[PDB]
């Protein structure tokens, strides 16, 4: 299926999300240090199929369809600095992000 | 080696019993395990079986069940066949194909493993020493099974967990009041049984709203999991088998749920449950003359099923006669009429002031002395009783004996159970700070014309909108107005704030929005890592949020919560509590205080509230703080 | 010899049988847990091997009898 | 997944994840050495390809 | 109205349900128990064995996630993406997210229910290093287990559980467990490859089934005295529960006397099997004296 | 205690690690070269400092 940026990540602490707003793209004029994370994005993978129980389970504590990896952009180590500008270019067809 | 026709046997799925070569090939040889009939093949390199072979003098037994006694085996083209004397009817000389031995072989003892050629490593052997040496110690301690609930130390709560979880099908009246953990400790309980073995089968009852929160409690604390029967679960499950009420071991249900069909109320009465557990028994209402709809059919379950576990409170502070109400269900033979419990009760009463009296330090009337010699049908009262009346040297225990035999003595003593905040050590002090600030111009501006929408409208509603400005500033400025950029309480927050970089601060607020604009502006005016706790959130992302609050010294510093509900985790470190605005009753103003004002505090809660001048806080703060 | 190792070479003879001797020696201090001759003065094994090289007390000859000695007495003395 | 009969065949070389047969039966020490039978490939370490 | 309800106090009720000093010393006990660090150096040794990958956090906080080398395909407790446990108690309090990991968990439970119940490590065979002892020595190591049967709801459990026996033989039947350590012992052991290990045995075949007899000679009388000594302490403490429990009955409304029949019961039904007591061999390890 | 511990240590530059850091060295020769190596006195055995 389809990519995704988002800022709900799985698996982070929740220490390296405040430098992202809703849309999951850095603030401007934040300051950086090698390390850090630039965008939110997860990458689906395979689904398998279930018992009752742990629907409810899952229908409780309320997390995911689709247990989904992460591969996200970060900062190389050794670089630093502060971001100055962010760019978006979609498609005609996709639906706009608030921040675009 | 491998040679058609052999006998083997598995190294590690011994459960499988002997194996024969079938066909061999260069690196894949077939065995067929008959006892099963499976087909296995395995790649002849790293030799995973063992071959199988009896010395002489043994006995081997064959597929038709007749023993032997072996004396020569011989070896051709590489097979070995048996020879050996039989021992049902001893005739000599009857050989045997091993293919014709048993489907069924046995190493119930290691020693044959060991002559076999089977070897493990050097350490399996440490550890399968050490750890039959650990459970046969740990198994035997007088105070097992009160280790694993995630609860700290808290003693009213431990000697209840005694006192009932080594009982033989118990059946009290945990009536605590709110606040002090009934349900942790019915958890308890539960606990303790499990652990020992003495029950397996056990029903709960609650009712909708709440049926989710005990899941979650169990599962997160007490390490137990349960199933849910609903209306469509249970008739899926109707086909399943007889009852389907068989098919688990732990189960919740609602009352409601089981009075929906008569034939449903019998499949649960004929299930054989050992332990009951119910929820808000003072909601169960009974009147001698009028037995309600909802009691009757509890009434019938609570005689199929030994132990019975009650789950209630007094409300409307009504004396203790109303729990007779509920407790003829445990002992239906001693309990029969209320007047005759109420007199005793009275009768209790002077006893009760008697003993108020003796504790208190001061001197006790003669007439009242022979009130006590009455409660109390003995003769050896007096010796006792002057030595504790007069203050000697060891009055002291004179007196805990004393009173420990009229606790003996005590109408429901064992049977039921009341823990209160007045009798009970260790809650913490809550200290008060107050703060007044000037009003702005443009609330008035925006007032003078609020005034006169909500003519038709409840004082309770006016007063309601009122209370707090800020949501009909919005209403008039539109949305998302600007209004946290002249306020005198943010200032005065964001100034407390920084000056003390070493402290956890719970901020509490009115509702979800404000929460997360306070958020907004802190985080962007001046670089306070704050966390948000609202009731619109899932049950992981507020899991997220109290672990990073939780950091000691690299995550936040203050936690919004927007109107909690209580689910109340511990916040133990938390000790300053802001107040930014006031509610309407005081209940669930003491939910809020008391969402730090638990046992196990290190210093006393410290309070703080700022409020605006001339308008409803002006009013509130007054009439809590003195009335 | 923290700077020249001139005089352990005219003491033993190569400059490569110097190197197998010194790396022995230090191997006995690094791990078999003997005890040094010359004192230490906050220096590592492999300088101590050298200076004890260069005074003229572990040539050799010396380490196999050492090693013969402390061998056989504790054999004799596992009994 | 690796073709049958193909330039990467589990079949012939060796396993792709370590002690895990393809169609995933099997797992990873109970079945040492068990060539399974529905997908046919041998359950060892994957430094054998 | 608040000195009309503080009027209203039955303290009878409130000092009973306290507990009293006892109660404070339990607590204190419990708190004292808390800090074990047999229960860590035991759960991470077997969490190493059966296949477990530790990753450590640092903050007191330990992952755990199945690894390729399991001893089973799937356990009862993990998941592929790996779980949190914390030993310490206001940890585990102030984190509902981690586990909490005691005597009491179904971790440890399980673990011990599968390593204890299959046949692992029951056959080893070792080598020794003594060239201060003579040539070809025999040293066996014998795990003697004594055992009761009945069903759990007795709890046989806090009397006559699994208990075990640790058995030093010689050539001639006499005892050495008495005397060394364990862990003294098998630090100075060593292996053996598998395939010379396989015959070195071999040798000494007969040897074995002559070594055994002689123990069984003794290990019965030491099961009679566990047996004994546990009958003896099944007298005591549930006949002072009983003498006890009457006592109160003849005084108050509020004994049934289903509690105490039951407890009657229990207590002929649990000496009758206690007095049908068995014991089995588990374990044994082969010790031959080299010179090398 | 652990190897995490070090790690964390070693990473956020504690003044004990540049003591431990200045033990270390000490007496340690590293080799420094320089290319093209011509001749055998392209690379030689320097001390730190
Ligand atoms: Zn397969």
């Amino acid at each position: 299926g389809p990519e995704e940026i988002t800022a709900d990540i799985p698996n982070v602490g929740e220490a390296a999300l405040s430098k992202l707003d809703e849309s999951g793209i850095v603030y401007i004029g934040a300051e950086v240090t090698g390390g850090d994370i630039l965008v939110g994005k997860v990458t689906p993978k395979g689904e398998t199929q279930l018992t009752p129980e742990e629907k409810l389970l899952r229908a409780i504590f309320g997390e995911k369809a689709s247990d989904v990896k992460d591969s996200s952009l970060r900062v190389p180590n050794g670089v630093s600095g502060t971001v100055i500008d962010v760019q978006v270019f979609t498609r005609d067809g996709v639906e706009k992000d608030k921040r675009a | 080696p491998f040679t058609l026709g052999q006998r083997w046997i598995s190294d590690t799925e011994s459960e499988l019993g002997l194996g024969t070569v079938v066909a061999v090939d260069a690196r894949t040889v077939t065995l067929l395990f008959p006892s099963t009939g499976e087909n296995r093949l395995y790649a002849r390199s790293d030799s995973p079986v063992t071959r199988v072979m009896f010395n002489p003098g043994d006995t081997i037994t064959s597929h038709d069940g007749w023993q032997m006694q072996v004396e020569e085996v011989k070896e051709e083209n590489g097979l070995l066949t048996y020879i050996g004397t039989r021992l049902d009817t001893e005739e000599s000389g009857v050989a045997l194909r091993e293919v014709f031995l048993d489907s069924k072989l046995v190493f119930s003892k290691p020693q044959d493993r060991l002559f076999a050629g089977q070897i493990d490593r050097m350490d399996r052997f440490a550890l399968r020493y050490r750890a039959r040496k650990y459970s046969s110690e740990q198994f035997r301690m007088p105070y097992s099974g009160l280790r694993g609930q995630r609860t700290s130390l808290i003693p009213h709560q431990l000697n209840i967990a005694h006192d009932v979880g080594r009982r033989h099908a118990p059946r009290v009246l945990l009536a605590d009041e709110v606040g002090l953990g009934k349900t942790i400790e019915a958890g308890m309980i539960l606990h303790q049984q499990l652990l020992s073995g003495a029950a397996e089968r056990v029903l709960i009852i609650v009712p909708e709203t709440l049926q989710h929160q005990w899941l979650v409690e169990m599962l997160r604390r007490f390490n137990l999991r349960f199933a849910l029967f609903d209306d469509e679960r249970y008739a899926e499950a109707q086909h399943d088998a007889y009852n389907p009420f068989d098919t688990e071991q732990l189960v919740i249900c609602s009352l409601d749920f089981a009075r929906r069909s008569k034939q449903r109320l019998e499949h649960l009465c004929e299930a054989e449950w050992d332990l009951l557990v119910v929820d808000e028994a003072h909601h169960l209402v009974w009147s001698e003359d009028a037995p309600s709809r909802e009691y009757q059919a509890i009434e019938q379950l609570a005689e199929h099923v030994p132990g019975v576990l009650l789950l209630t409170a007094t409300p409307e502070q009504l004396g203790m006669e109303s729990h007779f109400a509920r407790l003829r269900l445990l002992d239906p033979n001693r309990f029969h009429d209320f007047a005759q419990f109420v007199e005793e009760q009275k009768n209790y009463r002077p006893v009760a002031d008697a003993v108020a009296m003796l504790l208190a330090g001061n001197k006790l009337s003669n007439d009242e002395l022979n009130m006590l010699g009455e409660m109390i049908g003995e003769q050896d009262i007096e010796p006792l009783l002057q030595a504790a009346n007069s203050d000697s040297e060891d009055a002291q225990s004179a007196r805990q004996e004393l009173v420990s035999m009229l606790m003996d003595r005590h109408g429901t003593s064992r049977v039921l159970f009341r823990n209160t905040r007045n009798g009970v050590k260790g809650f913490p002090k809550r200290e008060l700070h107050t703060i007044k600030l000037p009003l702005p111009t443009q609330y008035q501006t925006a007032i003078k014309v609020s005034g006169i929408m909500g003519a038709r409208k409840s004082a309770e509603d006016r007063a309601r909108d009122m209370l707090y400005p800020e949501r009909i500033y919005q209403e008039f400025e539109g949305d998302n107005a600007t209004w946290w950029n002249f306020d005198p309480r943010v200032e005065w927050l964001m100034g407390y704030l920084t000056s003390h970089r070493s402290q956890k601060v719970l901020v509490i607020c009115a509702k979800a929005a404000t929460a997360l604009q306070l958020e907004q502006v802190l985080r962007e005016r001046e670089g306070i890592r704050a966390a948000v706790f609202h009731e619109g959130m899932s049950i992981i992302e507020r899991d997220r949020a109290a672990a990073w609050f939780a950091e000691e010294d690299t995550g936040a510093q203050v936690l919004l919560c927007s109107e909690i509900g209580s689910e109340g985790r511990n916040f133990q470190f938390a000790s300053h509590m802001v107040m930014f605005d006031l509610p309407f009753n005081p209940d669930l103003l003491e939910q809020r205080i008391g969402r730090l004002d638990r046992i196990g505090q290190a210093h006393d809660i410290q309070i703080h509230v700022p409020y605006l001048e001339k308008t409803a806080q002006s009013v509130l703060v007054r009439w809590y703080h003195e009335g | 010899a923290r700077v020249t190792v001139q005089d352990a070479v005219e003491k033993i003879g190569n400059r490569f049988d110097l190197v197998l001797v010194a790396a022995r020696r230090a191997r006995q201090m690094q791990v078999g847990g003997k005890d040094p001759l010359v004192p230490e003065e906050n220096d590592k094994t492999t300088v101590i091997a050298l200076r004890e090289i260069e005074e003229g007390l572990i040539n050799n000859q010396i380490l196999d009898v050492r090693e013969r000695q402390e061998q056989q007495e504790q054999e004799a003395a596992e009994l | 997944k690796p073709e049958r009969d193909g330039l990467f065949c589990a079949r012939i070389f060796g396993p792709v994840k370590d002690y895990e047969c393809l169609c995933g039966k099997y797992k990873r020490l109970k079945h040492r050495g068990v060539i399974c039978e529905k997908c046919g490939v041998e359950v060892t370490q994957t430094k054998v390809r | 109205l608040k000195a009309q309800l503080e009027q209203g106090r039955d303290r009878l009720l409130e000092i009973h349900s306290n507990g009293g000093e006892k109660a404070q010393a339990l607590a204190e006990s419990i708190e004292e128990q808390d800090d074990d660090t047999n229960l860590i150096a035991f759960a991470m040794n077997l969490f190493d064995i059966i296949g477990i990958n530790q990753d450590d956090r640092g903050d007191n906080m330990i992952v755990l996630t199945p690894s390729d080398h399991m001893l089973v395909p799937d356990f009862p407790g993990l998941s592929e993406d790996g779980i949190t446990i914390t030993f310490d108690r206001e940890v585990a309090l102030a984190r509902e997210d981690a586990q909490f990991i005691t005597w009491e968990h179904p971790l440890i439970r399980n673990g011990l229910d599968l390593i204890l119940s299959g046949d692992t490590g029951s056959s080893t065979i070792s080598l020794l290093k003594n060239k201060a002892l003579p040539v070809g020595t025999l040293l066996v190591e014998l795990i003697y287990v004594v055992e009761a049967q009945a069903p759990k709801q007795l709890q046989l459990n806090r009397f006559l559980p699994p208990t075990p026996v640790r058995m030093l033989l010689d050539k001639n039947g006499n005892n050495l467990a008495a005397q060394v350590e364990f862990e003294t012992f098998n630090r100075q052991l060593n292996a053996v490859n598998r395939h010379t290990g396989s015959k070195l045995v071999n040798a000494v075949q007969q040897d074995v089934h002559a070594i055994l007899q002689l123990g069984e000679a003794q290990i019965e009388k030491s099961a009679r005295a566990l047996i004994d000594a546990a009958r003896n302490e099944a007298d005591e403490k549930l006949s002072a529960e009983l003498s006890r429990l009457e006592a109160l009955r003849a005084v108050n409304p509020n004994i049934r006397d289903d509690e105490l029949t039951a407890i009657e019961s229990n207590r002929q039904q649990v000496m009758e099997s206690l007095d049908q007591a068995g014991w089995r061999l588990d374990a044994l390890r082969l010790i031959v004296v080299t010179h090398q | 205690t652990t190897i995490k511990a070090a790690k964390k240590m070693v990473e956020r530059e504690e003044a004990v690690v540049w003591d431990i850091l200045d033990e270390v060295i000490r007496e340690h020769p590293v080799l420094l070269n320089r290319a093209p190596t011509l001749h055998r006195l392209g690379i030689q055995a320097f001390e730190p400092v």
